[PDB]
């Protein structure tokens, strides 16, 4: 919803630039928005597009690019660490929480689909949370098996108009 | 019956007779040029019904008669059929003396009333003997075709038709003298020893606008068989066979290309249209019945 | 049917004889819908007095089911095996009226029986008397009903069924309308294509041009 | 022509069910004698409109729809190819430089 509107706004800002060189906060917001939609190619090309002076102007761009570099390697614990290691400006704050929620949902879906039996430590690393918290949560949800062996088992439990158009076209 | 046309429709010009066009096509004589000329025979509903009724009324004996009509382009139109006072055995019919007087008198009387068509062919019924040209039908059809060129031999089987519930009408024409030109052998078997002497024709039927209008109110209890039609289930073998012949036609057209594609496209369109009509009927049934009280 | 003789012979009786005839009717095999009997004036006036239990039992047989009977087991008089069998068969009919695929667990719960063999025997003997027709299935533990008799209806529920019938009619109308729209559109398409064909007619005019050159 | 037969059959069924609805409306109104047998027959008829709404039927219906859709796709492709052949034949004579 709001993410698409922000994407349209920033695309409009970039498309027509009377000054030509946009503000570093604008480019940082664009990089963060590209990172949120897990579209790595566009984010990388936008990062390359940036003139070096605006890169060196602020360290927020460097932090966002570090986040992007970590997420490009598919290192989920690194993503979780780097999403909270540093601080950033106000305009990007309401998007990093959404990014963390999206990456948590993605990790949960990947664990559910790509694994039948997973070590609890691996699950905790994937979600970036203490083992006991995750265990309790997934006990309440119900997609988990048992303790001791340390093996949580993630399971996943106008036709008339179209037809008349087809036959009308076919009859010639 | 409303929201459409009620005047002379597009299925009534087939019943219209043009004397000048028939005279021109009789003088032209395009049949002698290409001997595989006629390939389609269009029979009226009345002619077919009269033929079937007369063939069945004869019992186990054989009956014969004439059929009127005309010829246009590559098609032979057969409009009416009138019987003959023949006395035939279980195998052979003769039509010795009273048949020809009946032919002449009936044609003259029909012309008196307004029947403007001329004699177009003859038919003879095989009482349970299949649908093929015997060694005598071939000879008599050659005799008729040698002089009265527009002609066609129609064979009907009353016993097999009444036993199986489907009419068996076959239109045939004889080649002249000296004209030589897991798969089943029925293609040669179901014809006589003269299989190479005569060739069959594609038989189709037509009816007038008033014919269809009156036959629409023929009976008001086939609606049950239409609502519970169970389409795409009683003719699956027909569609599979059509797909096989369509694949063969596509292969032949591909070989030729490396005008035959037109008939392959027509066959494919016909099969697809039948399938789509069946699906449409099923969707209509589902919307009517199963979408209530949900 | 058979209820005609019973109502004819019970038309002129009243009192304890009326209750005896009611019990005999409820014990009579082959009688499953007691509709015309409830219209009698004697049965209606039987409500007031010390024999209202028989009228309540008749109403339960006509409309209620087995759980309703077991709700007031003490209030109603004792019943023999035939009455209980008829009540169970009517309960099966009522269940099949709503859904055409009755699970075994639901039947076991409503009919209050333990062994699956007993339930299967009861269903088979209900099928034998031709009130319902269907097939049992032990692989999925369910009974499929193809046809069931129409149980008794109360006077004030008729409008109910009327509503449902109305709905069906409406649906039919809608379908018809749609069909008409479809065919109209199809015809339009055809005519449009014919227009294009007439454009090809203009082509022979260009042929006349090559007559000049 | 295909839809006319369906329209007529649905029209006749609708007329019959409309007559039944009118009769039951009259019976519930009270202007006609109350028949206890026809009313229960109507109840038996009206308790079965959702005919065979099981999941297996839905799966079979979807399978049939998909099969007919495939049969339409293979059958529109050939017509498009035939139009292709005609267009290329016309282009290879009226535009090709001999």
């Amino acid at each position: 919803f709001s993410f698409k509107k922000l994407l349209d706004q920033c695309e409009n800002q970039e498309l027509e630039a009377p000054g030509g060189i946009a503000t570093p906060p604008v480019y940082g917001q664009l990089l963060a928005l590209y990172l949120l939609h897990n579209d790595m190619n566009n984010a990388r090309y936008l990062w390359k597009r940036i003139p070096p002076a605006i890169k060196s102007a602020n360290s927020e761009l460097g932090g966002i690019w570090s986040v992007g570099q970590r997420i490009w390697q598919r290192d989920f614990p690194g993503i979780y660490t780097t999403i909270n290691a540093h601080q950033w400006s106000e305009t990007v704050q309401p998007i990093m929480e959404a990014l963390r929620d999206a990456t948590r949902r993605r990790a949960f879906a990947l664990v559910s689909q790509a694994y039948t039996s997973i070590i609890a430590d691996d699950f905790a690393a994937f979600v970036g949370l203490p083992v006991e918290e995750a265990v309790k949560g997934i006990l309440e949800q119900g997609w988990q098996a048992d303790s001791t062996t340390r093996m949580v088992l993630p399971r996943k439990p106008q036709q008339l108009a179209r037809l008349t158009d087809y036959v009308a076209f076919l009859e010639n | 019956l409303a929201n459409n046309m009620q005047e002379a429709q597009s299925i009534d010009e087939i019943y219209k007779y043009d004397k000048k066009q028939q005279q021109e096509i009789l003088a032209a004589k395009p049949w002698t040029k290409d001997h595989h000329y006629f390939k389609y025979c269009k029979i009226s509903a009345l002619a077919l019904l009269k033929m079937v009724m007369h063939a069945r009324s004869g019992g186990n004996l054989a009956v014969m008669g004439l059929m009127l009509g005309k010829v246009d382009g590559e098609t032979m139109i057969i409009m009416d059929s009138f019987a003959l006072p023949v006395e035939g055995t279980e195998t052979r019919v003769n039509a010795q003396a009273a048949a020809y007087e009946y032919m002449a008198a009936y044609i003259e009387n029909a012309k008196q009333v307004g029947r403007l068509e001329n004699a177009i062919g003859w038919y003879h019924s095989h009482p349970g003997y299949g649908c093929w040209l015997s060694g005598i039908n071939v000879s008599t059809q050659m005799l008729n075709q040698q002089f009265q060129e527009p002609f066609v031999a129609v064979v009907i089987d009353p016993t097999r038709t009444i036993s199986a519930g489907k009419v068996n009408l076959g239109a045939f024409r004889t080649y002249p003298k000296g004209y030589k030109p897991t798969i089943p052998l029925n293609k040669i078997e179901d014809f006589g020893v003269h299989c190479k002497q005569y060739y069959a024709l594609e038989v189709s039927y037509f009816k007038s606008s008033l014919d269809r209008k009156l036959l629409e109110l023929l009976w008001n209890k086939y609606w049950v068989n239409t609502l519970s039609s169970s389409s795409l289930l009683t003719n699956a073998d027909y569609t599979t066979g059509q797909v096989f012949d369509l694949s063969e036609k596509l292969e032949q057209s591909e070989a030729q290309l490396g005008d035959k594609l037109a008939k392959a496209t027509r066959d494919s369109c016909k099969t697809t249209i039948e399938a789509i009509h069946g699906l449409m009927s099923q969707v209509i049934k589902d919307k009517l019945f199963n979408q209530i009280n949900i | 049917n058979l209820l005609e003789q019973f109502i004819l012979l019970a038309k002129g009786t009243s009192g304890s004889a009326l209750t005896a005839l009611i019990s005999q009717v409820l014990e009579a095999p082959g009688v499953y819908v007691f509709g015309e009997l409830l219209e009698l004036a004697n049965v209606q006036e039987l409500a007031e007095g010390a024999n209202a239990a028989y009228l309540q039992l008749l109403n339960l047989f006509a409309y209620g089911t087995y759980p309703d009977y077991i709700a007031n087991k003490e209030s109603l008089p004792e019943l023999s095996t035939a009455q209980q069998n008829k009540l169970k068969h009517l309960t099966i009919v009522s269940l099949a009226s709503r859904m055409k695929c009755i699970p075994y667990s639901v039947l076991l719960k409503d009919l209050e029986m333990r062994n699956l063999r007993e339930l299967e025997d009861l269903i088979i003997e209900a099928v034998y008397t031709d009130i319902i027709q269907g097939k049992l299935d032990q692989r999925n533990q369910l009974l499929e009903v193809d046809f069931c008799i129409g149980r008794d209806i109360r006077k004030k529920d008729i409008n109910n069924i009327v509503k449902t019938l109305h709905e069906w009619c409406d649906g039919c109308e809608a379908v018809l309308l749609g069909i008409e729209q479809q065919v109209l559109r199809a015809n339009q398409y055809k005519e449009n294509h014919n227009r294009t064909q007439q454009q090809v007619e203009a082509e022979v005019t260009n042929i006349k041009k090559t007559l000049k050159a | 022509e295909h839809l006319i037969a369906q329209h007529s059959a649905i029209k006749m069924l609708h007329s019959r069910v409309k007559l039944i609805l009118e009769y039951v409306k009259a019976s519930e109104a009270g202007e006609v004698p109350f028949n206890h047998e026809i009313l229960r027959e109507a109840y038996a008829l009206c308790h079965c409109l959702p005919v065979l709404s099981t999941d297996k039927f839905k799966t079979d219906f979807y399978d049939q729809c998909n099969d007919v859709g495939l049969m339409a796709y293979l059958g529109t492709i050939t017509k498009t190819c035939n139009t292709m052949n005609q267009f290329v034949n016309k282009f290879n004579v009226l535009y090709d430089r001999q």
